[PDB]
C-alpha cells in the first residue's frame, strides 16, 4: 500500500513542480526589474548625499571587470528601514 | 633525582580504590524499615 | 535589537568561551561551554544551517558533553572548584570580559579594527547572499552529497571510527 | 521572532512557577533538616570517588555510536540523489560498520563490562 | 495573537499533567483492584489540586552540601525543555513548523540528561551520586535506537518535517510497514522515559526515590511535571508517528480527535505496563538495549533505507 | 571583514589560550580542547553557508566526527591517569622527568 | 574603477500582473504551455546574456504576455478560476490534490472556450529549442586576454653532458 | 550439511535476535542488486525537475529537442504515471 | 596486544601517513593527521606502564592541539581564497599559523619539548616507529607548501632544533633520550634547507632514516637502554658495539661516512642560495651531537667497561630475534657517499 | 599532492570538493562561481609563480567577490555620511526609503 502511495506523492510533487517551472518567467522576469530598479533608487541616492564628499564619483565598480555581478544584499537593503532589513535577510529563516 | 628503574615499571602507588562501605537502611523501603545491611562493593560487583 | 542579533549571539559565544577558558570546575565549564555550544546554534541557524545548527545541539551538547560529565563524576576532586574557590579563575573571567568589550568598542566607533586582520564592524545582516533556494535546501543537498561525491570521506571516516572503536578498549583495558 | 520568544516565554513560566514554589513556602530550614539522607543513617563522607571503568566503558562507547549515526542523518534526502547505487552501497557501509564495531566491541566482552 | 496562542498551548498541558497524577493513581490502583482517588472531590477530580497546592505551601528544604544555583537551574532546564517539546507537534497545524523538527525533537529529549546529571552532583550524596549517573546512564544508552528507529521511519516519509507525517499516513497506519520499529520505538519510550521495567532510574523500592531521593516540594514538582509531560509528548510523538490520521482542511476538528484518542490510548498502556511488569536491573538494563535491540535496530535500518530502493518507492522530499 | 568572525575568531584564541595554560584539571584542558574545535566547527560553517560552497557543506560533521574521536582518546586516557594516579591533576603527572 | 551602468527608471514603469499566488499556481499549467514562446526567449536571455540589464526587453514582453492570458479568460468562465484558485489559496501548500473537482470545472471550460489543453506530466519540464533572432553574447563573462602559456619541452633527449656534473663524480 | 542445519536451528535455540537480524540484513544488501525497481527508482528519482530546463537555442538540426512542451518530441514518462 | 590488532594498528598509521602524502584536499590532508594520530596512542600503550601512560598523555595533548591549530590555517585560508587545494596559500597569518602547528608535530622549536619525554616513557621499538615512520607526514605537508614559507620564521625554527636539540644532548644517560636529541638535532638540518630547495630535504629524510632504523634496531638488539647497559654489551656480543660505533660515527657525519652526504649537500645549497652564515653555524653546531655521540662510542667498544659476573648465561643461549632489514640497514646507512649523484633520482 | 596517485590511475578522490565552481549537486552554483571559473582558467597551464602576478585580477576581484570587503566598506561609508548629515538634517530621505 506505501509503495503505491508514495508513487502517487511523486506524481504529485513533479506536478507541483511543473506549476513552478512555468511560473519562472513571469516570477524571473519582475525580480529581474526589482532588483535592479531598487539598485538604481540607491544609485540615485548616492547622488545626492556623495556630492560634497571630495573623492567621490558615483557609480564605481568594485569589481574591475565590466561582468554583471548579482548585487550583495549590503547595497540592496542598505539604505533602507529595519522593517525591510529584517524581513529580507532573516525573513524567511525565522518563520516559525 | 633517580635513574628511571630498569624495566621501566614505576613502583605503583598506594591503592587508589576503595570498596564504598553502603549504609543500606533502615529507613529504606527495601530495608524492611529495620536492616542496617552494610556491604563493601566494587561498583555493582559486592 | 533585531538589527543586530546576530552580533549578540557572538557575544554570548565570546562570553560562554571565556567561561569555560577560564579554567572553572568542569561540570561549570561544561555549564558554561554548553552556554555557547546553545547560543553558537542560533548564529548558524541565522544563516539557514538549520541542519547543521541541530547536529551540534544532537552530537555536542547531548552528544560529547554528556559523556564529559561521567569524567567530572569520576574525576571530583576533593573540593568543587567553583568560580568562587579560587581567585585567578575570577581574575581570568574579569579578564576575558574586557578586551572583547573593547574591541566591540573599537569597532563600533569606527570599524577599523586591524587586530592580526583587517576587519569591519558593520552589521552582520550585510553579507548575506540574495537568491531564491527554489524546492532544494542548500544545507541539505550539500550534506546528503555524503553518500554521492562523498564515497572517499565516507570510507575513511567510517575506517576510522572502526579503528576508533579498536583503540579505546585497548587503551582501557589496562593489560 | 517566534522561536526564541516561544522559548522565552516556557523559561519564565519555569522560572516564576519555581520562584512561587520557592519564596511564598516561607522556607524554615534547621540544620538538621538540611542535613543529608542516608537510608536514615549517618553519611560516612563520600561521593568524590572514581568508578572503576564499566560506566566510562559505555560511554566512550555510545559516544563513539553516536558518531556514527551523526554520520547517517542525512539518509532522508540521500535518497533522493541521482546515483541511488552509490548512495545505496555506501549507507550500507556506514551500518555495515556500525555493526563491525558492535560486532568486536561483543565478542571482546565489551558489552559485557567490568564488575 | 501569537502569544495568546502560545498561553493556549502550555497552559492546558500543565493542567493535563497535574490531572494526569489523578488518573494514573486511579487506574494502577483498580489494576490491583483499589479504587484510587475518590474522596477528594467528584471521583477524585480535585485530588490533582490539593496534590499540587500542598506541596506549594511544603518549604523547598535545600541540603546543607549543594551549590544553590546549580540545585535550581536543572528543574528550570528541566521543565522548559518539556514544555518545549510540544512547539512543533502537528497538532492540526503545527505551532512551530519547523522542516526539521524531528531533530529539533530528538536533540531536545536528549539535553533533558543535563537535569538528571545536575541533580545528582548537587544534591551531592553517594545515594543521590549513583542513583544519577546510572539515570543517564541508562539514558544515554538508548536514544541511539531512538535515532536509528526515526532515521528508518522517517525514511519512508520523505523528511523530518513532522507535518509531512500526516500525508504519508493518508491511507494506513505506519505502523503496518514497520511494526517490528514500532515495538522498537515504543519500549526505548519507556526507557527514555524512566517507568517500568526501566525505573532503575528512580527505583522507589531500591533505589528510595532516585535523583528525586532529597528534591522535595517546591521543585520536586518540577521533574514530576517535566516527567509526566515528557509522557504524554512522547506517547504523543509515537501517536503521529505511526498511528497517523486522516486531517481534512476544512475541519482539522476530526484529526484532532484521532489524534487526541490515539494519545491518551498511548498513555494509558504506558501505565498499564506499570501495573504489570517486574522493575529491570542495570545490567540486564544494557544488555537489552545493546545486545538485542541495536542489532535489531541496525538490521531493520538496513531493511528500511534499500526497501524504496528495491520497490521505487522513495518518497518525495517536500 | 565582518564583526561575527572577529567573535569566532577570537573565541578560538581565548580557548586557544585555555588549551595551553593549564591550572591543575586536564579534565579542564579537554574541554578547551573540544570548545575550540567547536569555534572550528562553527566558524567553518559560516564561510560554508554564506558562500555556498555545497559540496563543502560536508567538513563541518568531517570536522566534527573526527575531532569527538580525539575526545575517546583524550577521555580515555583521562580515566588511565585517574588509575595510576587516581586523580585528573597536571602536576602530578610529571612521573617522566628525566 | 569604472561606472555599474544602470537602467533609468522610465524602461522599468512596465505593466506588472497584479495576482495572488495562488492564482498563478492555480493556471499555472495552463499558461506555462500557452505563454512558452516570450518566456523561452526571456530566460534563454538570461542564461545566455547572462546579465539582468540585457534582457530588460523581454523583461515586459512576458510580463505583457501574461496579461494577454490573464484577460481573455475574464472574457470567458472567470467564474470557475474564482472558487479554484479560491480552494487552492485554502491549501496551505496549494496542492492540487484536495481541489480537483474545480480543477476539472476549470479545464473543461478552456477545453472549448478557448480550446487549450492540459499538459501532461513532464511536458512542461521538458527541455525546448528556442528559435530566437538576437546574435550569441561574444564573451559572455567579459573574459580578458589569457597569458600565454610557456613554451613546451621540444627535442630529442640527449646524454647528460659529462655525466652528473656534481663535484669529483666524473659519470 | 548435518553440522549446518544443526547449528543453525541450535543457534535460533538460545539467540532468536541475531539470527533474526543478521537474516534481515542479510537480505538488506542482496535484492537490492536483484529488484528489479532500482531502474525504476532512479528513473522517477532523475525525472524530478528541481531545476529549470533551460531553453537550448535552436538553429536547426536538433529533431529530438520539441520546439513546445506539447509536442511529442523529447523525453516523455508515460511509463511513470503507469508505474 | 593481540598481533593481527597490533597489526592493524599499525596499518592505519602507515595508511595515514600514506593519506596525507597522496591528498590533494587540506581536509583530507588534517584526516591522515588525526586518524594516524588515532592509532599511535595505542601502540605507546602497548607495554602499559605508567611511565608509558605518561608518555602517551604527553604525546597525546601536543599532536593534538598541533593538528587542532592545523585547522584554522586551512579554515583561515579558506576564508580568504575559498580553496581546498594543497598548494601555495594566500594568507601570512595562515602561513604562518600552519608552520607553527606542523613544527609542533616535528617538534623543532621549543615545541620539540614532548619528543624527548615520549620517547623516554614508551618502548624501544613504539620510538623507532614515533621517530622515523611519525616524521614522515608532517613533513609531507611542508614540502607541497615550501614554495610560500616565511624564509626568516622556517628558518628560526630550524635553528633552534639543532641548536637546543645538539645542546641538550651533551646531558643525558639514558639512550632514549639521547637518540630524540640527536632527531631534533636532525630535524633542523633538513628544515632548514626546505625553503630553498625540497629534493635534498628528502634525502636528508631518508638518510636520517637509515641511522634511526640502524641504531634503534641495533639497540633493540642490544636489549639496553641506558649507557651502562649498553656498555655491558661489549663481553655478550663485540660485534654488535662495532657496528654501532660505525653508524655513531656515520649519524655524526664524519667523512666518508654516509651521515657526512646530507649535511655536505645541505651546505652546498644554502651556499648556491647566498645564505653563508647560516650553514657555517649549523655546521659548528654539528660537533654538538657528534661529542655525546664519541661518549656513547667511548662507553659502547671503543674502551672495555666492566662486566658482571651473570652475563655468563647471556653466552649459553642465542638471540631469537629476526631483526629483519638489519643487514642492508647499516650498509646503507654508512657508505652512501659515493653514490651521492643518485639523489637526482628524488628530483 | 607529494604523490599524485589520484592523476596516475585516474579515480577522483577529492579534487571534485577542492574548488567551488566544478560539479555541483542539482547543478546550483556558488557564490562567486563566475569569479573562480575566470581565475582558474586564467591561471591553468601558467604556474604558480606567473599565475601570482598574470592573473592578478582575476584574484582579487575573486577575493572580492566572496569577502566583500571594500564593497562592505562602500556601503558603511555610504552609511557612515549619512548619519552624519542626516542628524544635521541637510538631506531628508525619502518615501521609499522608509516604504
Ligand atoms: C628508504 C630506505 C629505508 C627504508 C626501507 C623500507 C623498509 C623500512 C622498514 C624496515 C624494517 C623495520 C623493522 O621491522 O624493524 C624492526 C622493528 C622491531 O621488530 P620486532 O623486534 O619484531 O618487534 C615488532 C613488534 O613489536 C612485534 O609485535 P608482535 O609480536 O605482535 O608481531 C607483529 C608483527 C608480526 O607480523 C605479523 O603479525 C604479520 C601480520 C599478521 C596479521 C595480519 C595479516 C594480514 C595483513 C598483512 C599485512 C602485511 O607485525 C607487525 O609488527 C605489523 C607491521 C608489519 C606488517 C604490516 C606492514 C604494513 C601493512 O619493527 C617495528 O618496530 C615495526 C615498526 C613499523 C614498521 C617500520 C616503521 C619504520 C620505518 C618507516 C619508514 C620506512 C621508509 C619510508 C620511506
Ligand atoms: C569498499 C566499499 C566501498 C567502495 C566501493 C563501492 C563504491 C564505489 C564508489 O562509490 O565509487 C565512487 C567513485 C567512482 O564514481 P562512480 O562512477 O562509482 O559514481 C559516480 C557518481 N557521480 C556521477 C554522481 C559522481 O570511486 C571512488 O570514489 C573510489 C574510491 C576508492 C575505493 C577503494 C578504496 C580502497
Ligand atoms: C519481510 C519481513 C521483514 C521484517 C521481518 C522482521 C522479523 C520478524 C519480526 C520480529 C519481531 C519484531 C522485531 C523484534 C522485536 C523484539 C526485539 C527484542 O529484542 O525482543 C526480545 C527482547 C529481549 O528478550 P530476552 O532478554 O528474554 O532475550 C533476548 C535474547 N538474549 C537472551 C540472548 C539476550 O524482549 C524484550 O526486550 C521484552 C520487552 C521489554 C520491555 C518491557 C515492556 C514490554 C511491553 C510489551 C507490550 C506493549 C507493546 C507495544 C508495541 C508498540 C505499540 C505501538
Ligand atoms: C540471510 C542469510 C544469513 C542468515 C543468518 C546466518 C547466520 C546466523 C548467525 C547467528 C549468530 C552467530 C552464532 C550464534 O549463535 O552466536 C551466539 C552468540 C551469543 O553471544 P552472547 O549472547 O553475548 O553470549 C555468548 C558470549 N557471552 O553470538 C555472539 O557472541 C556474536 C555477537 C556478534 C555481535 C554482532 C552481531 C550482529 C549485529 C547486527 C549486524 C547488522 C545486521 C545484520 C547484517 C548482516 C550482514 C551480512
Ligand atoms: C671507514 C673506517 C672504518 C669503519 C669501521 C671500523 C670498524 C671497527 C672499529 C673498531 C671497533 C671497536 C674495537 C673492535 C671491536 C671488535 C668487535 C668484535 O666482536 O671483535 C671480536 C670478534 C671475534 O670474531 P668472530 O665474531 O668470532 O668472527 C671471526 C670470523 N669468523 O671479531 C669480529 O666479530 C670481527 C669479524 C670480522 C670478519 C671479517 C671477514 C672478512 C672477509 C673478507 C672477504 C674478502 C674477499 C675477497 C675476494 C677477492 C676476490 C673478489
Amino acid at each position: 500500500s506505501m509503495m503505491k502511495w508514495n508513487r502517487e506523492r511523486r506524481r504529485l510533487q513533479i506536478e507541483d513542480f511543473e506549476a513552478r517551472i512555468a511560473l519562472m518567467p513571469l516570477f524571473q522576469a519582475e525580480k529581474d526589474r526589482r532588483v535592479l530598479q531598487m539598485l538604481r533608487e540607491n544609485l540615485e541616492e548616492e547622488a545626492i548625499i556623495m556630492k560634497d564628499v571630495p573623492d567621490w564619483k558615483v557609480g564605481e565598480s568594485v569589481f574591475h571587470t565590466t561582468r554583471w555581478v548579482t548585487p550583495m544584499m549590503g547595497e540592496l537593503y542598505g539604505l533602507r528601514t529595519n522593517e525591510e532589513i529584517l524581513s529580507a535577510t532573516y525573513g524567511f529563516i525565522w518563520y516559525t | 633525582w633517580k635513574p628511571p628503574p630498569w624495566n621501566d615499571v614505576d613502583p605503583p602507588k598506594d591503592t587508589l580504590v576503595s570498596n564504598l562501605t553502603l549504609n543500606f537502611g533502615p529507613q529504606h523501603p527495601a530495608a524492611h524499615g529495620v536492616l542496617r545491611l552494610v556491604m563493601e562493593l566494587s561498583g555493582e560487583m559486592v | 535589537m533585531t538589527m543586530y542579533i546576530a552580533f549578540i549571539l557572538s557575544t554570548i559565544f565570546v562570553i560562554g568561551f571565556v567561561g569555560f577558558s577560564s579554567k572553572p570546575s568542569p561540570i561549570y565549564g561544561g555549564l558554561g561551554l554548553i552556554v555557547s555550544g546553545g547560543v553558537g546554534c542560533g548564529i548558524v541557524l541565522n544563516f539557514g544551517g538549520s541542519f547543521l545548527g541541530l547536529m551540534v545541539f544532537l552530537i555536542y551538547l547531548g552528544g560529547m558533553l554528556v559523556v564529559f560529565g561521567y569524567t567530572t563524576a569520576m574525576a571530583t576532586e576533593m573540593y568543587p572548584e567553583v568560580w568562587v574557590s579560587n581567585k585567578t579563575v575570577f581574575g581570568a573571567f574579569v579578564s576575558g570580559l574586557m578586551m572583547e568589550f573593547c574591541m566591540v568598542y573599537y569597532a563600533l566607533k569606527e570599524e577599523e579594527v586591524e587586530i592580526i586582520f583587517k576587519f569591519n564592524g558593520l552589521g552582520d545582516w550585510v553579507i548575506y547572499d540574495t537568491g531564491d533556494s527554489g524546492f532544494f535546501s542548500e544545507e541539505a543537498m550539500g550534506i546528503a552529497a555524503l553518500y554521492s561525491y562523498g564515497t572517499w570521506l565516507v570510507i575513511v571516516t567510517g575506517w576510522s571510527l572502526l579503528i576508533g572503536v579498536v583503540v579505546i578498549m585497548e587503551i582501557t583495558r589496562g593489560n | 521572532m517566534n522561536i526564541m520568544l516561544t522559548l522565552l516565554t516556557n523559561v519564565t513560566l519555569a522560572s516564576l512557577l519555581v520562584l512561587i514554589a520557592f519564596w511564598l513556602p516561607q522556607l524554615n530550614a534547621y540544620s538538621e533538616k538540611t542535613s543529608p539522607y542516608e537510608c536514615g543513617f549517618d553519611p560516612m563522607g563520600s561521593a568524590r570517588l572514581p568508578f572503576s571503568m564499566k560506566f566510562f566503558l559505555v560511554a566512550i562507547t555510545f559516544l563513539l555510536f553516536d558518531l556514527e549515526i551523526a554520520l547517517l542523518l542525512p539518509l532522508p534526502w540521500a535518497s533522493q540523489t541521482n546515483n541511488l547505487k552509490t548512495m545505496l552501497t555506501m549507507a550500507l557501509f556506514l551500518l555495515i560498520l556500525l555493526a563491525a564495531s558492535l560486532a568486536y566491541e561483543w565478542t571482546q566482552k565489551g558489552l559485557e563490562w567490568a564488575e | 495573537m501569537f502569544m495568546i496562542n502560545i498561553l493556549s498551548l502550555i497552559i492546558p498541558i500543565l493542567l493535563a499533567v497535574a490531572f494526569l497524577t489523578l488518573v494514573e493513581r486511579k487506574v494502577l490502583g483498580y489494576m490491583q483492584l483499589r479504587k484510587g482517588p475518590n474522596v477528594v472531590g467528584p471521583y477524585g477530580l480535585l485530588q490533582p489540586i490539593a496534590d499540587a497546592l500542598k506541596l506549594v505551601t511544603k518549604e523547598p528544604l535545600r541540603p546543607g552540601t549543594s551549590s544553590i544555583s546549580m540545585f535550581i537551574i536543572a528543574p528550570i532546564l528541566g521543565l522548559s525543555l518539556a514544555l518545549t517539546m510540544w512547539v512543533p507537534l502537528p497538532m492540526p497545524y503545527p505551532l512551530i513548523n519547523m522542516n526539521l523538527g524531528v531533530l529539533f525533537m530528538l536533540a531536545m529529549s536528549s539535553l533533558a540528561v543535563y537535569s538528571i546529571l545536575w541533580s545528582g552532583w548537587a544534591s551531592n550524596s553517594k545515594y543521590a551520586l549513583i542513583g544519577a549517573l546510572r539515570a543517564v546512564a541508562q539514558t544515554i544508552s538508548y536514544e541511539v535506537t531512538l535515532a536509528i528507529i526515526l532515521l528508518s521511519v522517517l525514511l519512508m516519509n520523505g523528511s523530518y518535517t513532522l507535518s509531512t507525517l500526516i500525508t504519508t499516513q493518508e491511507h494506513i497506519w505506519m505502523i503496518f510497514t514497520s511494526w517490528p520499529l514500532a515495538m522498537m520505538w515504543f519500549i526505548s519510550t519507556l526507557a527514555e522515559t524512566n517507568r517500568a521495567p526501566f525505573d532503575l532510574t528512580e527505583g522507589e523500592s531500591e533505589l528510595v526515590s532516585g535523583f528525586n531521593v532529597e528534591y522535595a516540594a517546591g521543585p520536586f514538582a518540577m521533574f514530576f511535571m517535566a516527567e509526566y509531560a515528557n509522557i504524554i509528548m512522547m506517547n504523543a510523538f509515537t501517536a503521529i508517528l505511526f498511528l497517523g490520521a486522516s486531517h481534512d482542511p476544512h475541519t482539522p476538528e476530526l484529526y484532532t480527535i484521532n489524534f487526541v484518542l490515539k494519545t491518551l490510548a498511548l498513555t494509558i498502556t504506558f501505565l498499564w505496563i506499570r501495573a504489570s511488569y517486574p522493575r529491570f536491573r542495570y545490567d540486564q538494563l544494557m544488555h537489552l538495549l545493546w545486545k538485542s535491540f541495536l542489532p535489531l535496530t541496525l538490521a531493520l535500518c538496513m531493511w528500511h533505507i534499500s526497501l524504496p530502493i528495491m520497490t521505487a518507492s522513495i518518497p518525495p522530499q517536500s | 571583514m565582518p564583526l561575527v568572525y572577529m567573535n569566532i575568531i577570537m573565541a578560538f584564541a581565548i580557548a586557544l589560550a585555555g588549551l595551553l595554560m593549564y591550572r591543575s584539571h586536564l579534565m579542564s584542558s579537554l574541554l578547551c580542547l573540544e570548545g575550540m574545535m567547536l569555534s572550528l566547527f562553527i566558524m567553518s560553517t559560516l564561510i560554508i553557508l554564506n558562500t555556498h560552497f555545497t559540496l563543502a557543506n560536508m567538513m563541518p560533521i568531517i570536522l566534527l566526527v573526527f575531532a569527538a574521536c580525539e575526545a575517546a582518546l583524550g577521555l580515555s586516557l583521562l580515566v588511565m591517569v585517574s588509575n595510576t594516579y587516581g586523580t585528573d591533576y597536571v602536576q602530578n603527572l610529571n612521573l617522566l622527568q628525566c | 574603477p569604472g561606472i555599474v551602468e544602470l537602467p533609468t527608471l522610465e524602461d522599468l514603469k512596465v505593466q506588472e500582473v497584479k495576482v495572488s499566488s495562488s492564482v498563478l499556481k492555480a493556471a499555472a499549467h495552463h499558461y506555462g504551455a500557452q505563454c512558452d514562446k516570450p518566456n523561452k526567449e526571456f530566460m534563454l536571455c538570461r542564461w545566455e546574456e547572462k546579465d539582468p540589464r540585457r534582457c530588460l526587453e523581454e523583461g515586459k514582453l512576458v510580463n505583457q504576455c501574461a496579461l494577454d492570458f490573464f484577460r481573455q479568460i475574464k472574457r470567458h468562465c472567470a467564474e470557475p478560476f474564482t472558487e479554484y484558485w479560491t480552494c487552492i489559496d485554502y491549501s496551505g501548500l496549494q496542492l492540487f490534490r484536495h481541489c480537483r473537482k474545480q480543477q476539472a470545472k476549470f479545464d473543461e471550460c478552456v477545453l472549448d472556450k478557448l480550446g487549450w489543453v492540459r499538459p501532461d506530466l513532464g511536458e512542461l519540464s521538458k527541455v525546448t529549442k528556442v528559435k530566437t533572432d538576437r546574435p550569441l553574447p561574444e564573451n559572455p563573462y567579459h573574459s580578458r586576454a589569457r597569458p600565454e602559456p610557456n613554451p613546451e619541452a621540444e627535442g630529442d633527449l640527449k646524454p647528460a653532458k659529462h655525466g652528473s656534473r656534481l663535484f669529483f663524480w666524473t659519470m | 550439511a548435518g553440522r549446518i542445519a544443526s547449528f543453525l536451528k541450535n543457534a535460533w535455540a538460545k539467540e532468536p535476535v541475531l539470527v533474526a537480524s543478521f537474516a534481515i540484513g542479510g537480505l538488506a544488501i542482496i535484492l537490492p542488486s536483484l529488484s528489479p525497481y532500482t531502474n525504476y527508482a532512479i528513473r522517477i528519482n532523475r525525472a524530478t525537475p528541481y531545476n529549470y530546463p533551460v531553453p537550448l537555442r535552436d538553429d536547426g538540426n536538433m529533431p529530438d529537442v520539441p520546439s513546445h512542451p506539447q509536442d511529442p518530441q523529447g523525453p516523455s514518462l508515460e511509463w511513470l504515471k503507469n508505474l | 596486544m593481540n598481533p593481527i590488532i597490533y597489526t592493524t594498528l599499525i596499518m592505519t598509521v602507515m595508511s595515514g601517513t600514506m593519506l596525507v602524502m597522496i591528498s590533494s584536499h587540506w581536509l583530507l590532508i588534517w584526516i591522515g593527521f588525526e586518524m594516524n594520530l588515532l592509532a599511535m596512542i595505542p601502540v605507546l600503550m602497548k607495554n602499559f606502564n605508567p611511565r608509558a601512560t605518561e608518555a602517551a598523555t604527553k604525546y597525546f595533548l601536543t599532536q593534538a592541539t598541533a593538528s587542532m591549530m592545523l585547522m584554522m590555517a586551512i579554515i583561515i585560508n579558506l576564508l580568504y581564497s575559498g580553496q581546498w587545494t594543497i598548494t601555495k596559500m594566500f594568507n601570512p597569518v595562515a602561513m604562518t599559523m600552519m608552520t607553527m602547528a606542523l613544527a609542533m608535530k616535528l617538534g623543532l622549536s621549543p615545541f620539540h619539548f614532548w619528543v624527548p619525554e615520549v620517547t623516554q616513557g614508551i618502548s624501544l621499538q613504539a620510538g623507532l616507529l614515533l621517530l622515523t615512520w611519525q616524521k614522515l607526514a608532517p613533513l609531507s605537508v611542508l614540502c607541497q607548501i615550501s614554495q610560500s614559507i616565511n624564509p626568516n620564521l622556517m628558518l628560526t625554527m630550524a635553528m633552534l632544533s639543532i641548536l637546543i636539540g645538539g645542546w641538550g644532548g651533551l646531558n643525558q644517560t639514558q639512550l632514549r633520550k639521547i637518540m630524540a636529541y640527536s632527531s631534533i638535532a636532525h630535524m633542523g638540518w633538513m628544515t632548514a634547507v626546505l625553503p630553498y630547495n625540497t629534493t635534498m630535504t628528502i634525502l636528508n629524510l631518508l638518510i636520517y632514516i637509515t641511522m634511526t632504523l640502524a641504531m634503534f634496531m641495533l639497540l633493540i638488539h642490544s636489549s639496553a637502554t641506558t649507557t651502562l647497559s649498553l656498555s655491558h654489551t661489549w663481553n655478550k656480543m663485540p660485534v654488535i658495539t662495532s657496528l654501532m660505533m660505525v653508524t655513531l660515527l656515520s649519524m655524526g657525519g664524519l667523512p666518508p661516512l654516509s651521515g657526512f652526504m646530507p649535511k655536505w649537500m645541505i651546505i652546498q645549497e644554502m651556499t648556491k642560495n647566498e645564505s653563508i652564515i647560516m650553514p657555517t653555524l649549523m655546521a659548528m653546531t654539528a660537533l654538538l651531537n657528534l661529542y655525546f655521540y664519541m661518549r656513547l662510542a667511548y662507553s659502547s667498544s671503543l674502551t672495555m667497561f666492566p662486566s658482571t659476573n651473570n652475563m655468563k648465561m647471556k653466552w649459553q643461549f642465542e638471540h631469537t630475534k629476526q631483526m629483519k632489514l638489519l643487514p642492508t640497514m647499516i650498509v646503507l646507512s654508512t657508505l652512501v657517499l659515493p653514490m651521492t649523484p643518485a639523489l637526482s633520482s628524488l628530483n | 599532492p607529494f604523490f599524485d596517485v589520484q592523476k596516475r590511475l585516474g579515480l577522483d578522490l577529492d579534487r571534485w570538493m577542492t574548488i567551488q565552481s566544478a560539479e555541483q549537486p542539482h547543478k546550483i552554483p556558488g557564490r562567486c562561481h563566475a569569479f573562480e571559473k575566470e581565475w582558474i582558467e586564467c591561471a591553468h597551464g601558467i604556474g604558480g609563480i606567473r599565475a601570482e602576478k598574470e592573473c592578478k585580477i582575476e584574484f582579487d576581484d575573486f577575493v572580492e567577490c566572496l569577502l566583500r570587503q571594500k564593497t562592505m566598506k562602500r556601503l558603511s561609508a555610504i552609511k557612515r555620511q549619512r548619519d552624519k548629515l542626516i542628524k544635521e538634517g541637510k538631506y531628508t530621505p525619502p518615501p521609499h526609503h522608509l516604504g
